[PDB]
RNA sequence: AAGUUGGGCACUCUAAGUUGACUGCCGGUGACAAACCGGAGGAAGGUGGGGAUGACGUCAAAUCAUCAUGCCCCUUAUGAUUUGGGCUACACACGUGCUACAAUGGACAAUACAAAGGGCAGCGAAACCGCGAGGUCAAGCAAAUCCCAUAAAGUUGUUCUCAGUUCGGAUUGUAGUCUGCAACUCGACUACAUGAAGCUGGAAUCGCUAGUAAUCGUAGAUCAGCAUGCUACGGUGAAUACGUUC
RNA sequence: AGAACCUUACCAAAUCUUGACAUCCUUUGACAACUCUAGAGAUAGAGCCUUCCGGACAAAGUGACAGGUGGUG
């Protein structure tokens, strides 16, 4: 139980770290080199100190509830201003100059035949 | 010296051969053949032509082999070890042939044609 | 001491004959010349849509091939360089001297 | 949906009438050619001009005229090529050489014959006429065949058709056949008519 | 509208084992033309049931064929029953076998096609199976023969 | 294409990205090859007639 | 440009009207077609009518709008 | 260190010219014919494999926006210049494709094998800087010489163990690179995080008969920048064709 | 076989009427890259100022005339 998050207990420390939000594999990486660890070593097989070291990293790192909070302030904000972006946002439509004559499903939700 | 030269093609691909009197071992491009070559099937068919004329295990082969593929140029080693064989002793040209070792496989590549996705395969044909 | 003359022309035909007429010309004028030494061709493939409009499966293809052949001359000699730098060949080849 | 048969064999039995090289300045070649060739054309539309040649070499374009009326070309006393090489050089700062070549059967020649059938069509011939005369006239000339076409508002009807006579053998699919092929307009009162001509003088 | 038969492709012997029907086994199981991966695959196959049976494994690899190989079919026109040809049958039993191998639940392929091929070797398979109820069907539509 | 279209492309742009190229002898904009300043149907008319150095109809 | 090397991009004539009469505190409407303007400092607390194809639609800048376009707030087509 | 240079044109290769394949020879089926089948020889055998080549005609098929052109129409505008915005919209239906749903696989490290093209203000080697896309200096190269440019699939080792996951990579946030006067509408790519549907697809429907399909990369025209499209290249490399009832 | 501008033919706005482009006719040049000002620009205001051989060439005015990716495949 890392950043107040839980972790699978069989998977590896490397991969297992990814579950926290924020954490990804790069950056998963990177803490088990800072805080010493073994890359295969498995979660459930660790040792306290090493678990705390990792926290220690981790704490730092801004992930998390802190991060879904920042994103959703920078969303908000472009809203706000009344920015393209933000009124493609409050849309539910892409931001980032797609097309949507087709293929805007994942931000137009299921198609309304 | 005592060496038997000989070309091999197939597909893109060249082989120099040159058979000398040895023990069998095949070098290819200064390494061994089970190295260079990634399977063993290969190294089967390429002893083949040895087979076919009785001779294995009587000769050192060198090649210089570019162009093409591993298989390509495995191939191409087979048909330069047929040819050698054939310039060493004129009495392997019944085996080699009955074999079928002689033949330049003469199957290439066609080209694309224009309007299709490919030599033949053509677009997705939809009426309506 | 060599000189080098590079010839290229859309037709293989007159590459050819410009080549020997050069290599005869400084074989006369004494010189040893090593060659006509063909140089890989250049193919140029040009794809059209033939059909004014739309119509996109019908192509036609054309090329411009361009044949290069290469001469050494390796004792050159004044009487040499006066019959190369003054014989004159096709309009189709060009010819480059690199002394 | 016949391939254009000059366009077929150009590079195989026909050579190209342009005779140069280049590397780097190709395209300016080519439209300094192509400006050539269209002043020529806007030029010599009376004289009997079948085609023209251009070579370039050492800063110099060497000009063939093929004509079947090398009199008009070239004049009494050489006044009208020397006025004609006079415009080319004011065109093009390179130096221009012509030469005029002599065509001696302009019956048989597909462009001119092409040339005389438009002519005549604006005179307001009769479109089956002249290509029957066309037709004889090359025919008792030793042609071993001639296909012409002409297409459009015939008669100057409402419905454009085409209608085409032959005689002798053709072989348009016959890669060695030096098949001499050409194109005319002409510009009638109704409007554009296109004659095609198609003349084999035989194996060469 | 077909002016006749054409000339069938004859395949070479298996390099190791000298068998026509191990190579088009082969041939079968190779996908995107990764002849080496299929290769590797039978060549695991072949391993694993010749631990697991203590017998030969072209031994059992040739009763499976023979076990899965069907002797009739039927063909829409109704389905009238009819005859397999000998090469037909060979290419019918290569094939149920290795689409059943894949349709298995074990978690690699080379456990797939051993498992497979001893289920069809104690006549107990997904390709006998199907042979079953292609015999069976051909029974039941014997009379438009 | 239009004539004044053909002399704005030929004149000066202020922006340097603001160049096009179009075919020299009909004035095409679509589809013209840099070694010829020609469009596709340019480049056939004038390959027909042999007017192109060293170019003819390609096969393999 | 983009690029950081160069410095955020804006037009020179747009960047003097803003300058000019910076000090008198009656500042006024600036008429623009600059879409491609970015949003600087100096431009908070200004009125630009930016030209989004037909007509100059009013933008008033804040802090939260420095660094964007003067494009983002003036939509050019229109749905529903 | 290197075919790097001294030397050589053996080999490969390059590209001009030539030889070769024609049912030519042999045996069967066949009306001693045509042809079909089989065999020898041959690298190649039955128009060896492909390309270009498209008759007389059909559809008043397409194109007046490549070009040209009869007639009609506008001429203080239906002509012309500029900045900005459309052509990129989005409750929706269809065609063509790319990516996947995984273990014939994902990830990591090591190590091979192509062909065909492009390069003048263009190809940008090595070196240094940055994790990165890239930036600074800058050699060679107007080309069988230098560069683009280490191909990928593959092979060999470690790990994952059937899990919407170490699959999948849309979507979005932030921070950058490059081009371009200028990436808001509306470019590509990179780094970190975010991690959607999807676990092989109903009715129906498409391509393909061999170096083909399928898979894997590679190059080029357009082009400042922008390719899952198009046009070409090669690596690995199948299954089946009983038959003409539908 | 390459829509941010250009392309671009469409729209809004600011602008021109022998015209963005071509031939003829009268005058005759120093035209015009270049720097300043006002403008989103296209453009307008004075300078600077650099060319030119019986005439190429280039500017100003006027009338013929230009122009159309407008229609009818
Ligand atoms: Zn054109």
């Amino acid at each position: 139980r890392i950043a107040g998050v839980d972790i699978p207990r069989e998977k590896r420390v490397v991969i297992s770290l990814t579950y926290i939000y924020g954490i990804g594999t790069s950056t998963a990486q990177k803490i088990l080199e800072e805080a010493n660890v073994s890359a295969d070593t498995r979660v459930k097989d660790l040792t306290d100190d090493e678990l705390g070291r990792i926290r220690e990293v981790v704490d730092g790192y801004k992930v998390e509830g802190d991060l879904r909070r920042e994103t959703n302030l920078n969303i908000k904000r472009l809203m706000e201003i009344s920015s393209y972006r933000g009124i493609r946002h409050r849309r539910g439509l892409p931001v980032r100059g797609q097309k949507t004559k087709n293929n805007a499903r994942t931000r137009k939700g299921p198609v309304k035949t | 010296q005592v060496e038997y030269r000989g070309t091999g093609r197939r597909k893109n691909s060249v082989a120099r051969v040159r058979l000398v009197p040895g023990e069998g071992n095949i070098t290819v491009n200064n390494r061994d053949v089970r190295e260079y070559l990634p399977f063993e099937s290969l190294i089967l068919d390429l002893n083949q032509p040895f087979d076919v004329t009785e001779t294995k295990g009587n000769y050192d082969v060198l090649v210089n082999v570019h162009g093409g593929g591993f298989t390509g140029q495995a191939q191409a080693i087979r048909h330069g070890i047929a040819r050698a064989l054939l310039e060493a002793d004129p009495e392997y040209r019944g085996s080699l042939k009955r074999a079928g070792l002689l033949t330049r496989d003469p199957r290439m590549k066609e080209r694309k044609k224009p309007g299709l996705k490919a030599a033949r395969r053509s677009p997705q044909f939809s009426k309506r | 001491q060599k000189i080098r003359i590079r010839l290229k022309a859309y037709d293989h035909r007159v590459i050819d004959q410009s080549a020997e007429k050069i290599v005869e010309t400084a074989k006369r004028s004494g010189a040893d010349v090593s060659g006509p030494i063909p140089l890989p061709t250049e193919k140029s493939v040009y794809t059209i849509i033939r059909a004014v409009h739309k119509y996109k499966d019908s192509r036609e293809q054309f090329e411009q091939r361009t044949h290069k052949r290469l001469i050494d001359i390796v004792n050159p000699t004044p009487k040499t360089v006066d019959a190369l730098m003054g014989l004159n060949l096709p309009s189709g080849v060009d010819i480059e001297i690199k002394l | 949906q016949k391939i254009n048969p000059i366009g077929l064999r150009v590079g195989i039995i026909r050579d190209w009438e342009a005779k140069w090289y280049a590397e780097k300045d190709f395209a300016s070649l080519l439209h300094e050619d192509l400006k050539i060739r269209k002043f020529i054309d806007n030029e010599l539309k009376e004289a009997s001009v079948s085609h023209v040649e251009i070579e370039r070499a050492a800063n110099r374009i060497n000009i063939a005229i093929h004509t079947g009326k090398p009199g008009m070309v070239i004049g009494k006393g050489g006044s009208e090529i020397e006025k004609l090489r006079n415009k080319l050089n004011a065109l093009t700062d390179k130096k221009v050489h012509i030469n005029v070549i002599e065509i001696k059967k302009v019956d048989l020649d597909a462009r001119l014959v092409a040339e005389n059938i438009a002519r005549q069509l604006e005179n307001r011939a009769s479109f089956r006429r002249v290509q029957k005369q066309a037709i004889t006239r090359a025919m008792k000339l030793g042609a071993k065949g001639i296909k012409t076409q002409v297409s459009g508002r015939l008669g100057g009807a409402d419905i454009a058709r085409a209608e085409q006579y032959s005689e002798g053998t053709v072989p348009l699919h016959t890669l060695r056949a030096d098949i001499d092929y050409a194109h005319a307009e002409a510009d009638t009162t109704y409007g554009k008519l296109g004659v095609k001509v198609w003349i084999y003088r035989g194996e060469v | 509208p077909r002016k006749g038969s054409v000339p069938k492709r004859d395949v070479l012997p298996d390099p190791i084992h000298n068998s026509k029907l191990v190579t088009k086994l082969i041939n079968k199981i190779m996908l995107d033309g990764k002849r080496g991966t299929a290769q590797r695959i039978l060549y695991s196959a072949f391993d694993l049931v010749e631990q697991r049976s203590g017998r030969d494994a072209l031994e059992v690899f040739e009763e499976a064929i023979n076990n899965i190989m069907p002797v009739l079919e039927v063909k829409a026109r109704y389905q009238v029953p009819v005859e397999v040809r000998p090469e037909r049958r060979t290419t019918l039993g290569l094939r149920w076998l290795v689409n059943y191998a894949r349709l298995r639940g074990e978690k690699t392929m080379e456990d797939r096609l051993a498992n497979e091929i001893l289920d069809a070797a104690n006549n107990t398979g997904g390709a006998v199976k199907k042979r079953e109820d292609t015999h069976k069907m051909a029974e039941a539509n014997k009379a438009f023969a | 294409a239009k004539t004044s279209m053909v002399a704005k492309q030929q004149k000066k742009q202020k922006y340097a990205v603001r160049e096009y190229t179009r075919c020299e002898r009909c004035g095409r904009p679509h589809s013209v090859y840099r070694k010829f300043k020609l469009c596709r149907i340019c480049f056939r008319e004038l390959a027909y007639k042999g007017q192109i150095p060293g170019v003819r109809k390609a096969s393999w | 440009a983009r690029s950081i090397k160069k410095g955020p991009f804006v037009d020179e004539h747009l960047m003097k009207k803003v300058e000019a009469q910076e000090g008198s505190e009656k500042k006024q409407v600036i008429k623009t077609w600059s879409r491609r303007s970015t949003i600087f400092p100096n431009f908070i607390g200004h009125t630009f009518a930016v030209y989004d194809g037909r007509k100059h639609v009013p933008v008033y800048v804040t802090e939260d709008m420095v660094g964007h376009k003067l494009g983002e707030f003036a939509p050019t087509r229109t749905f529903k």
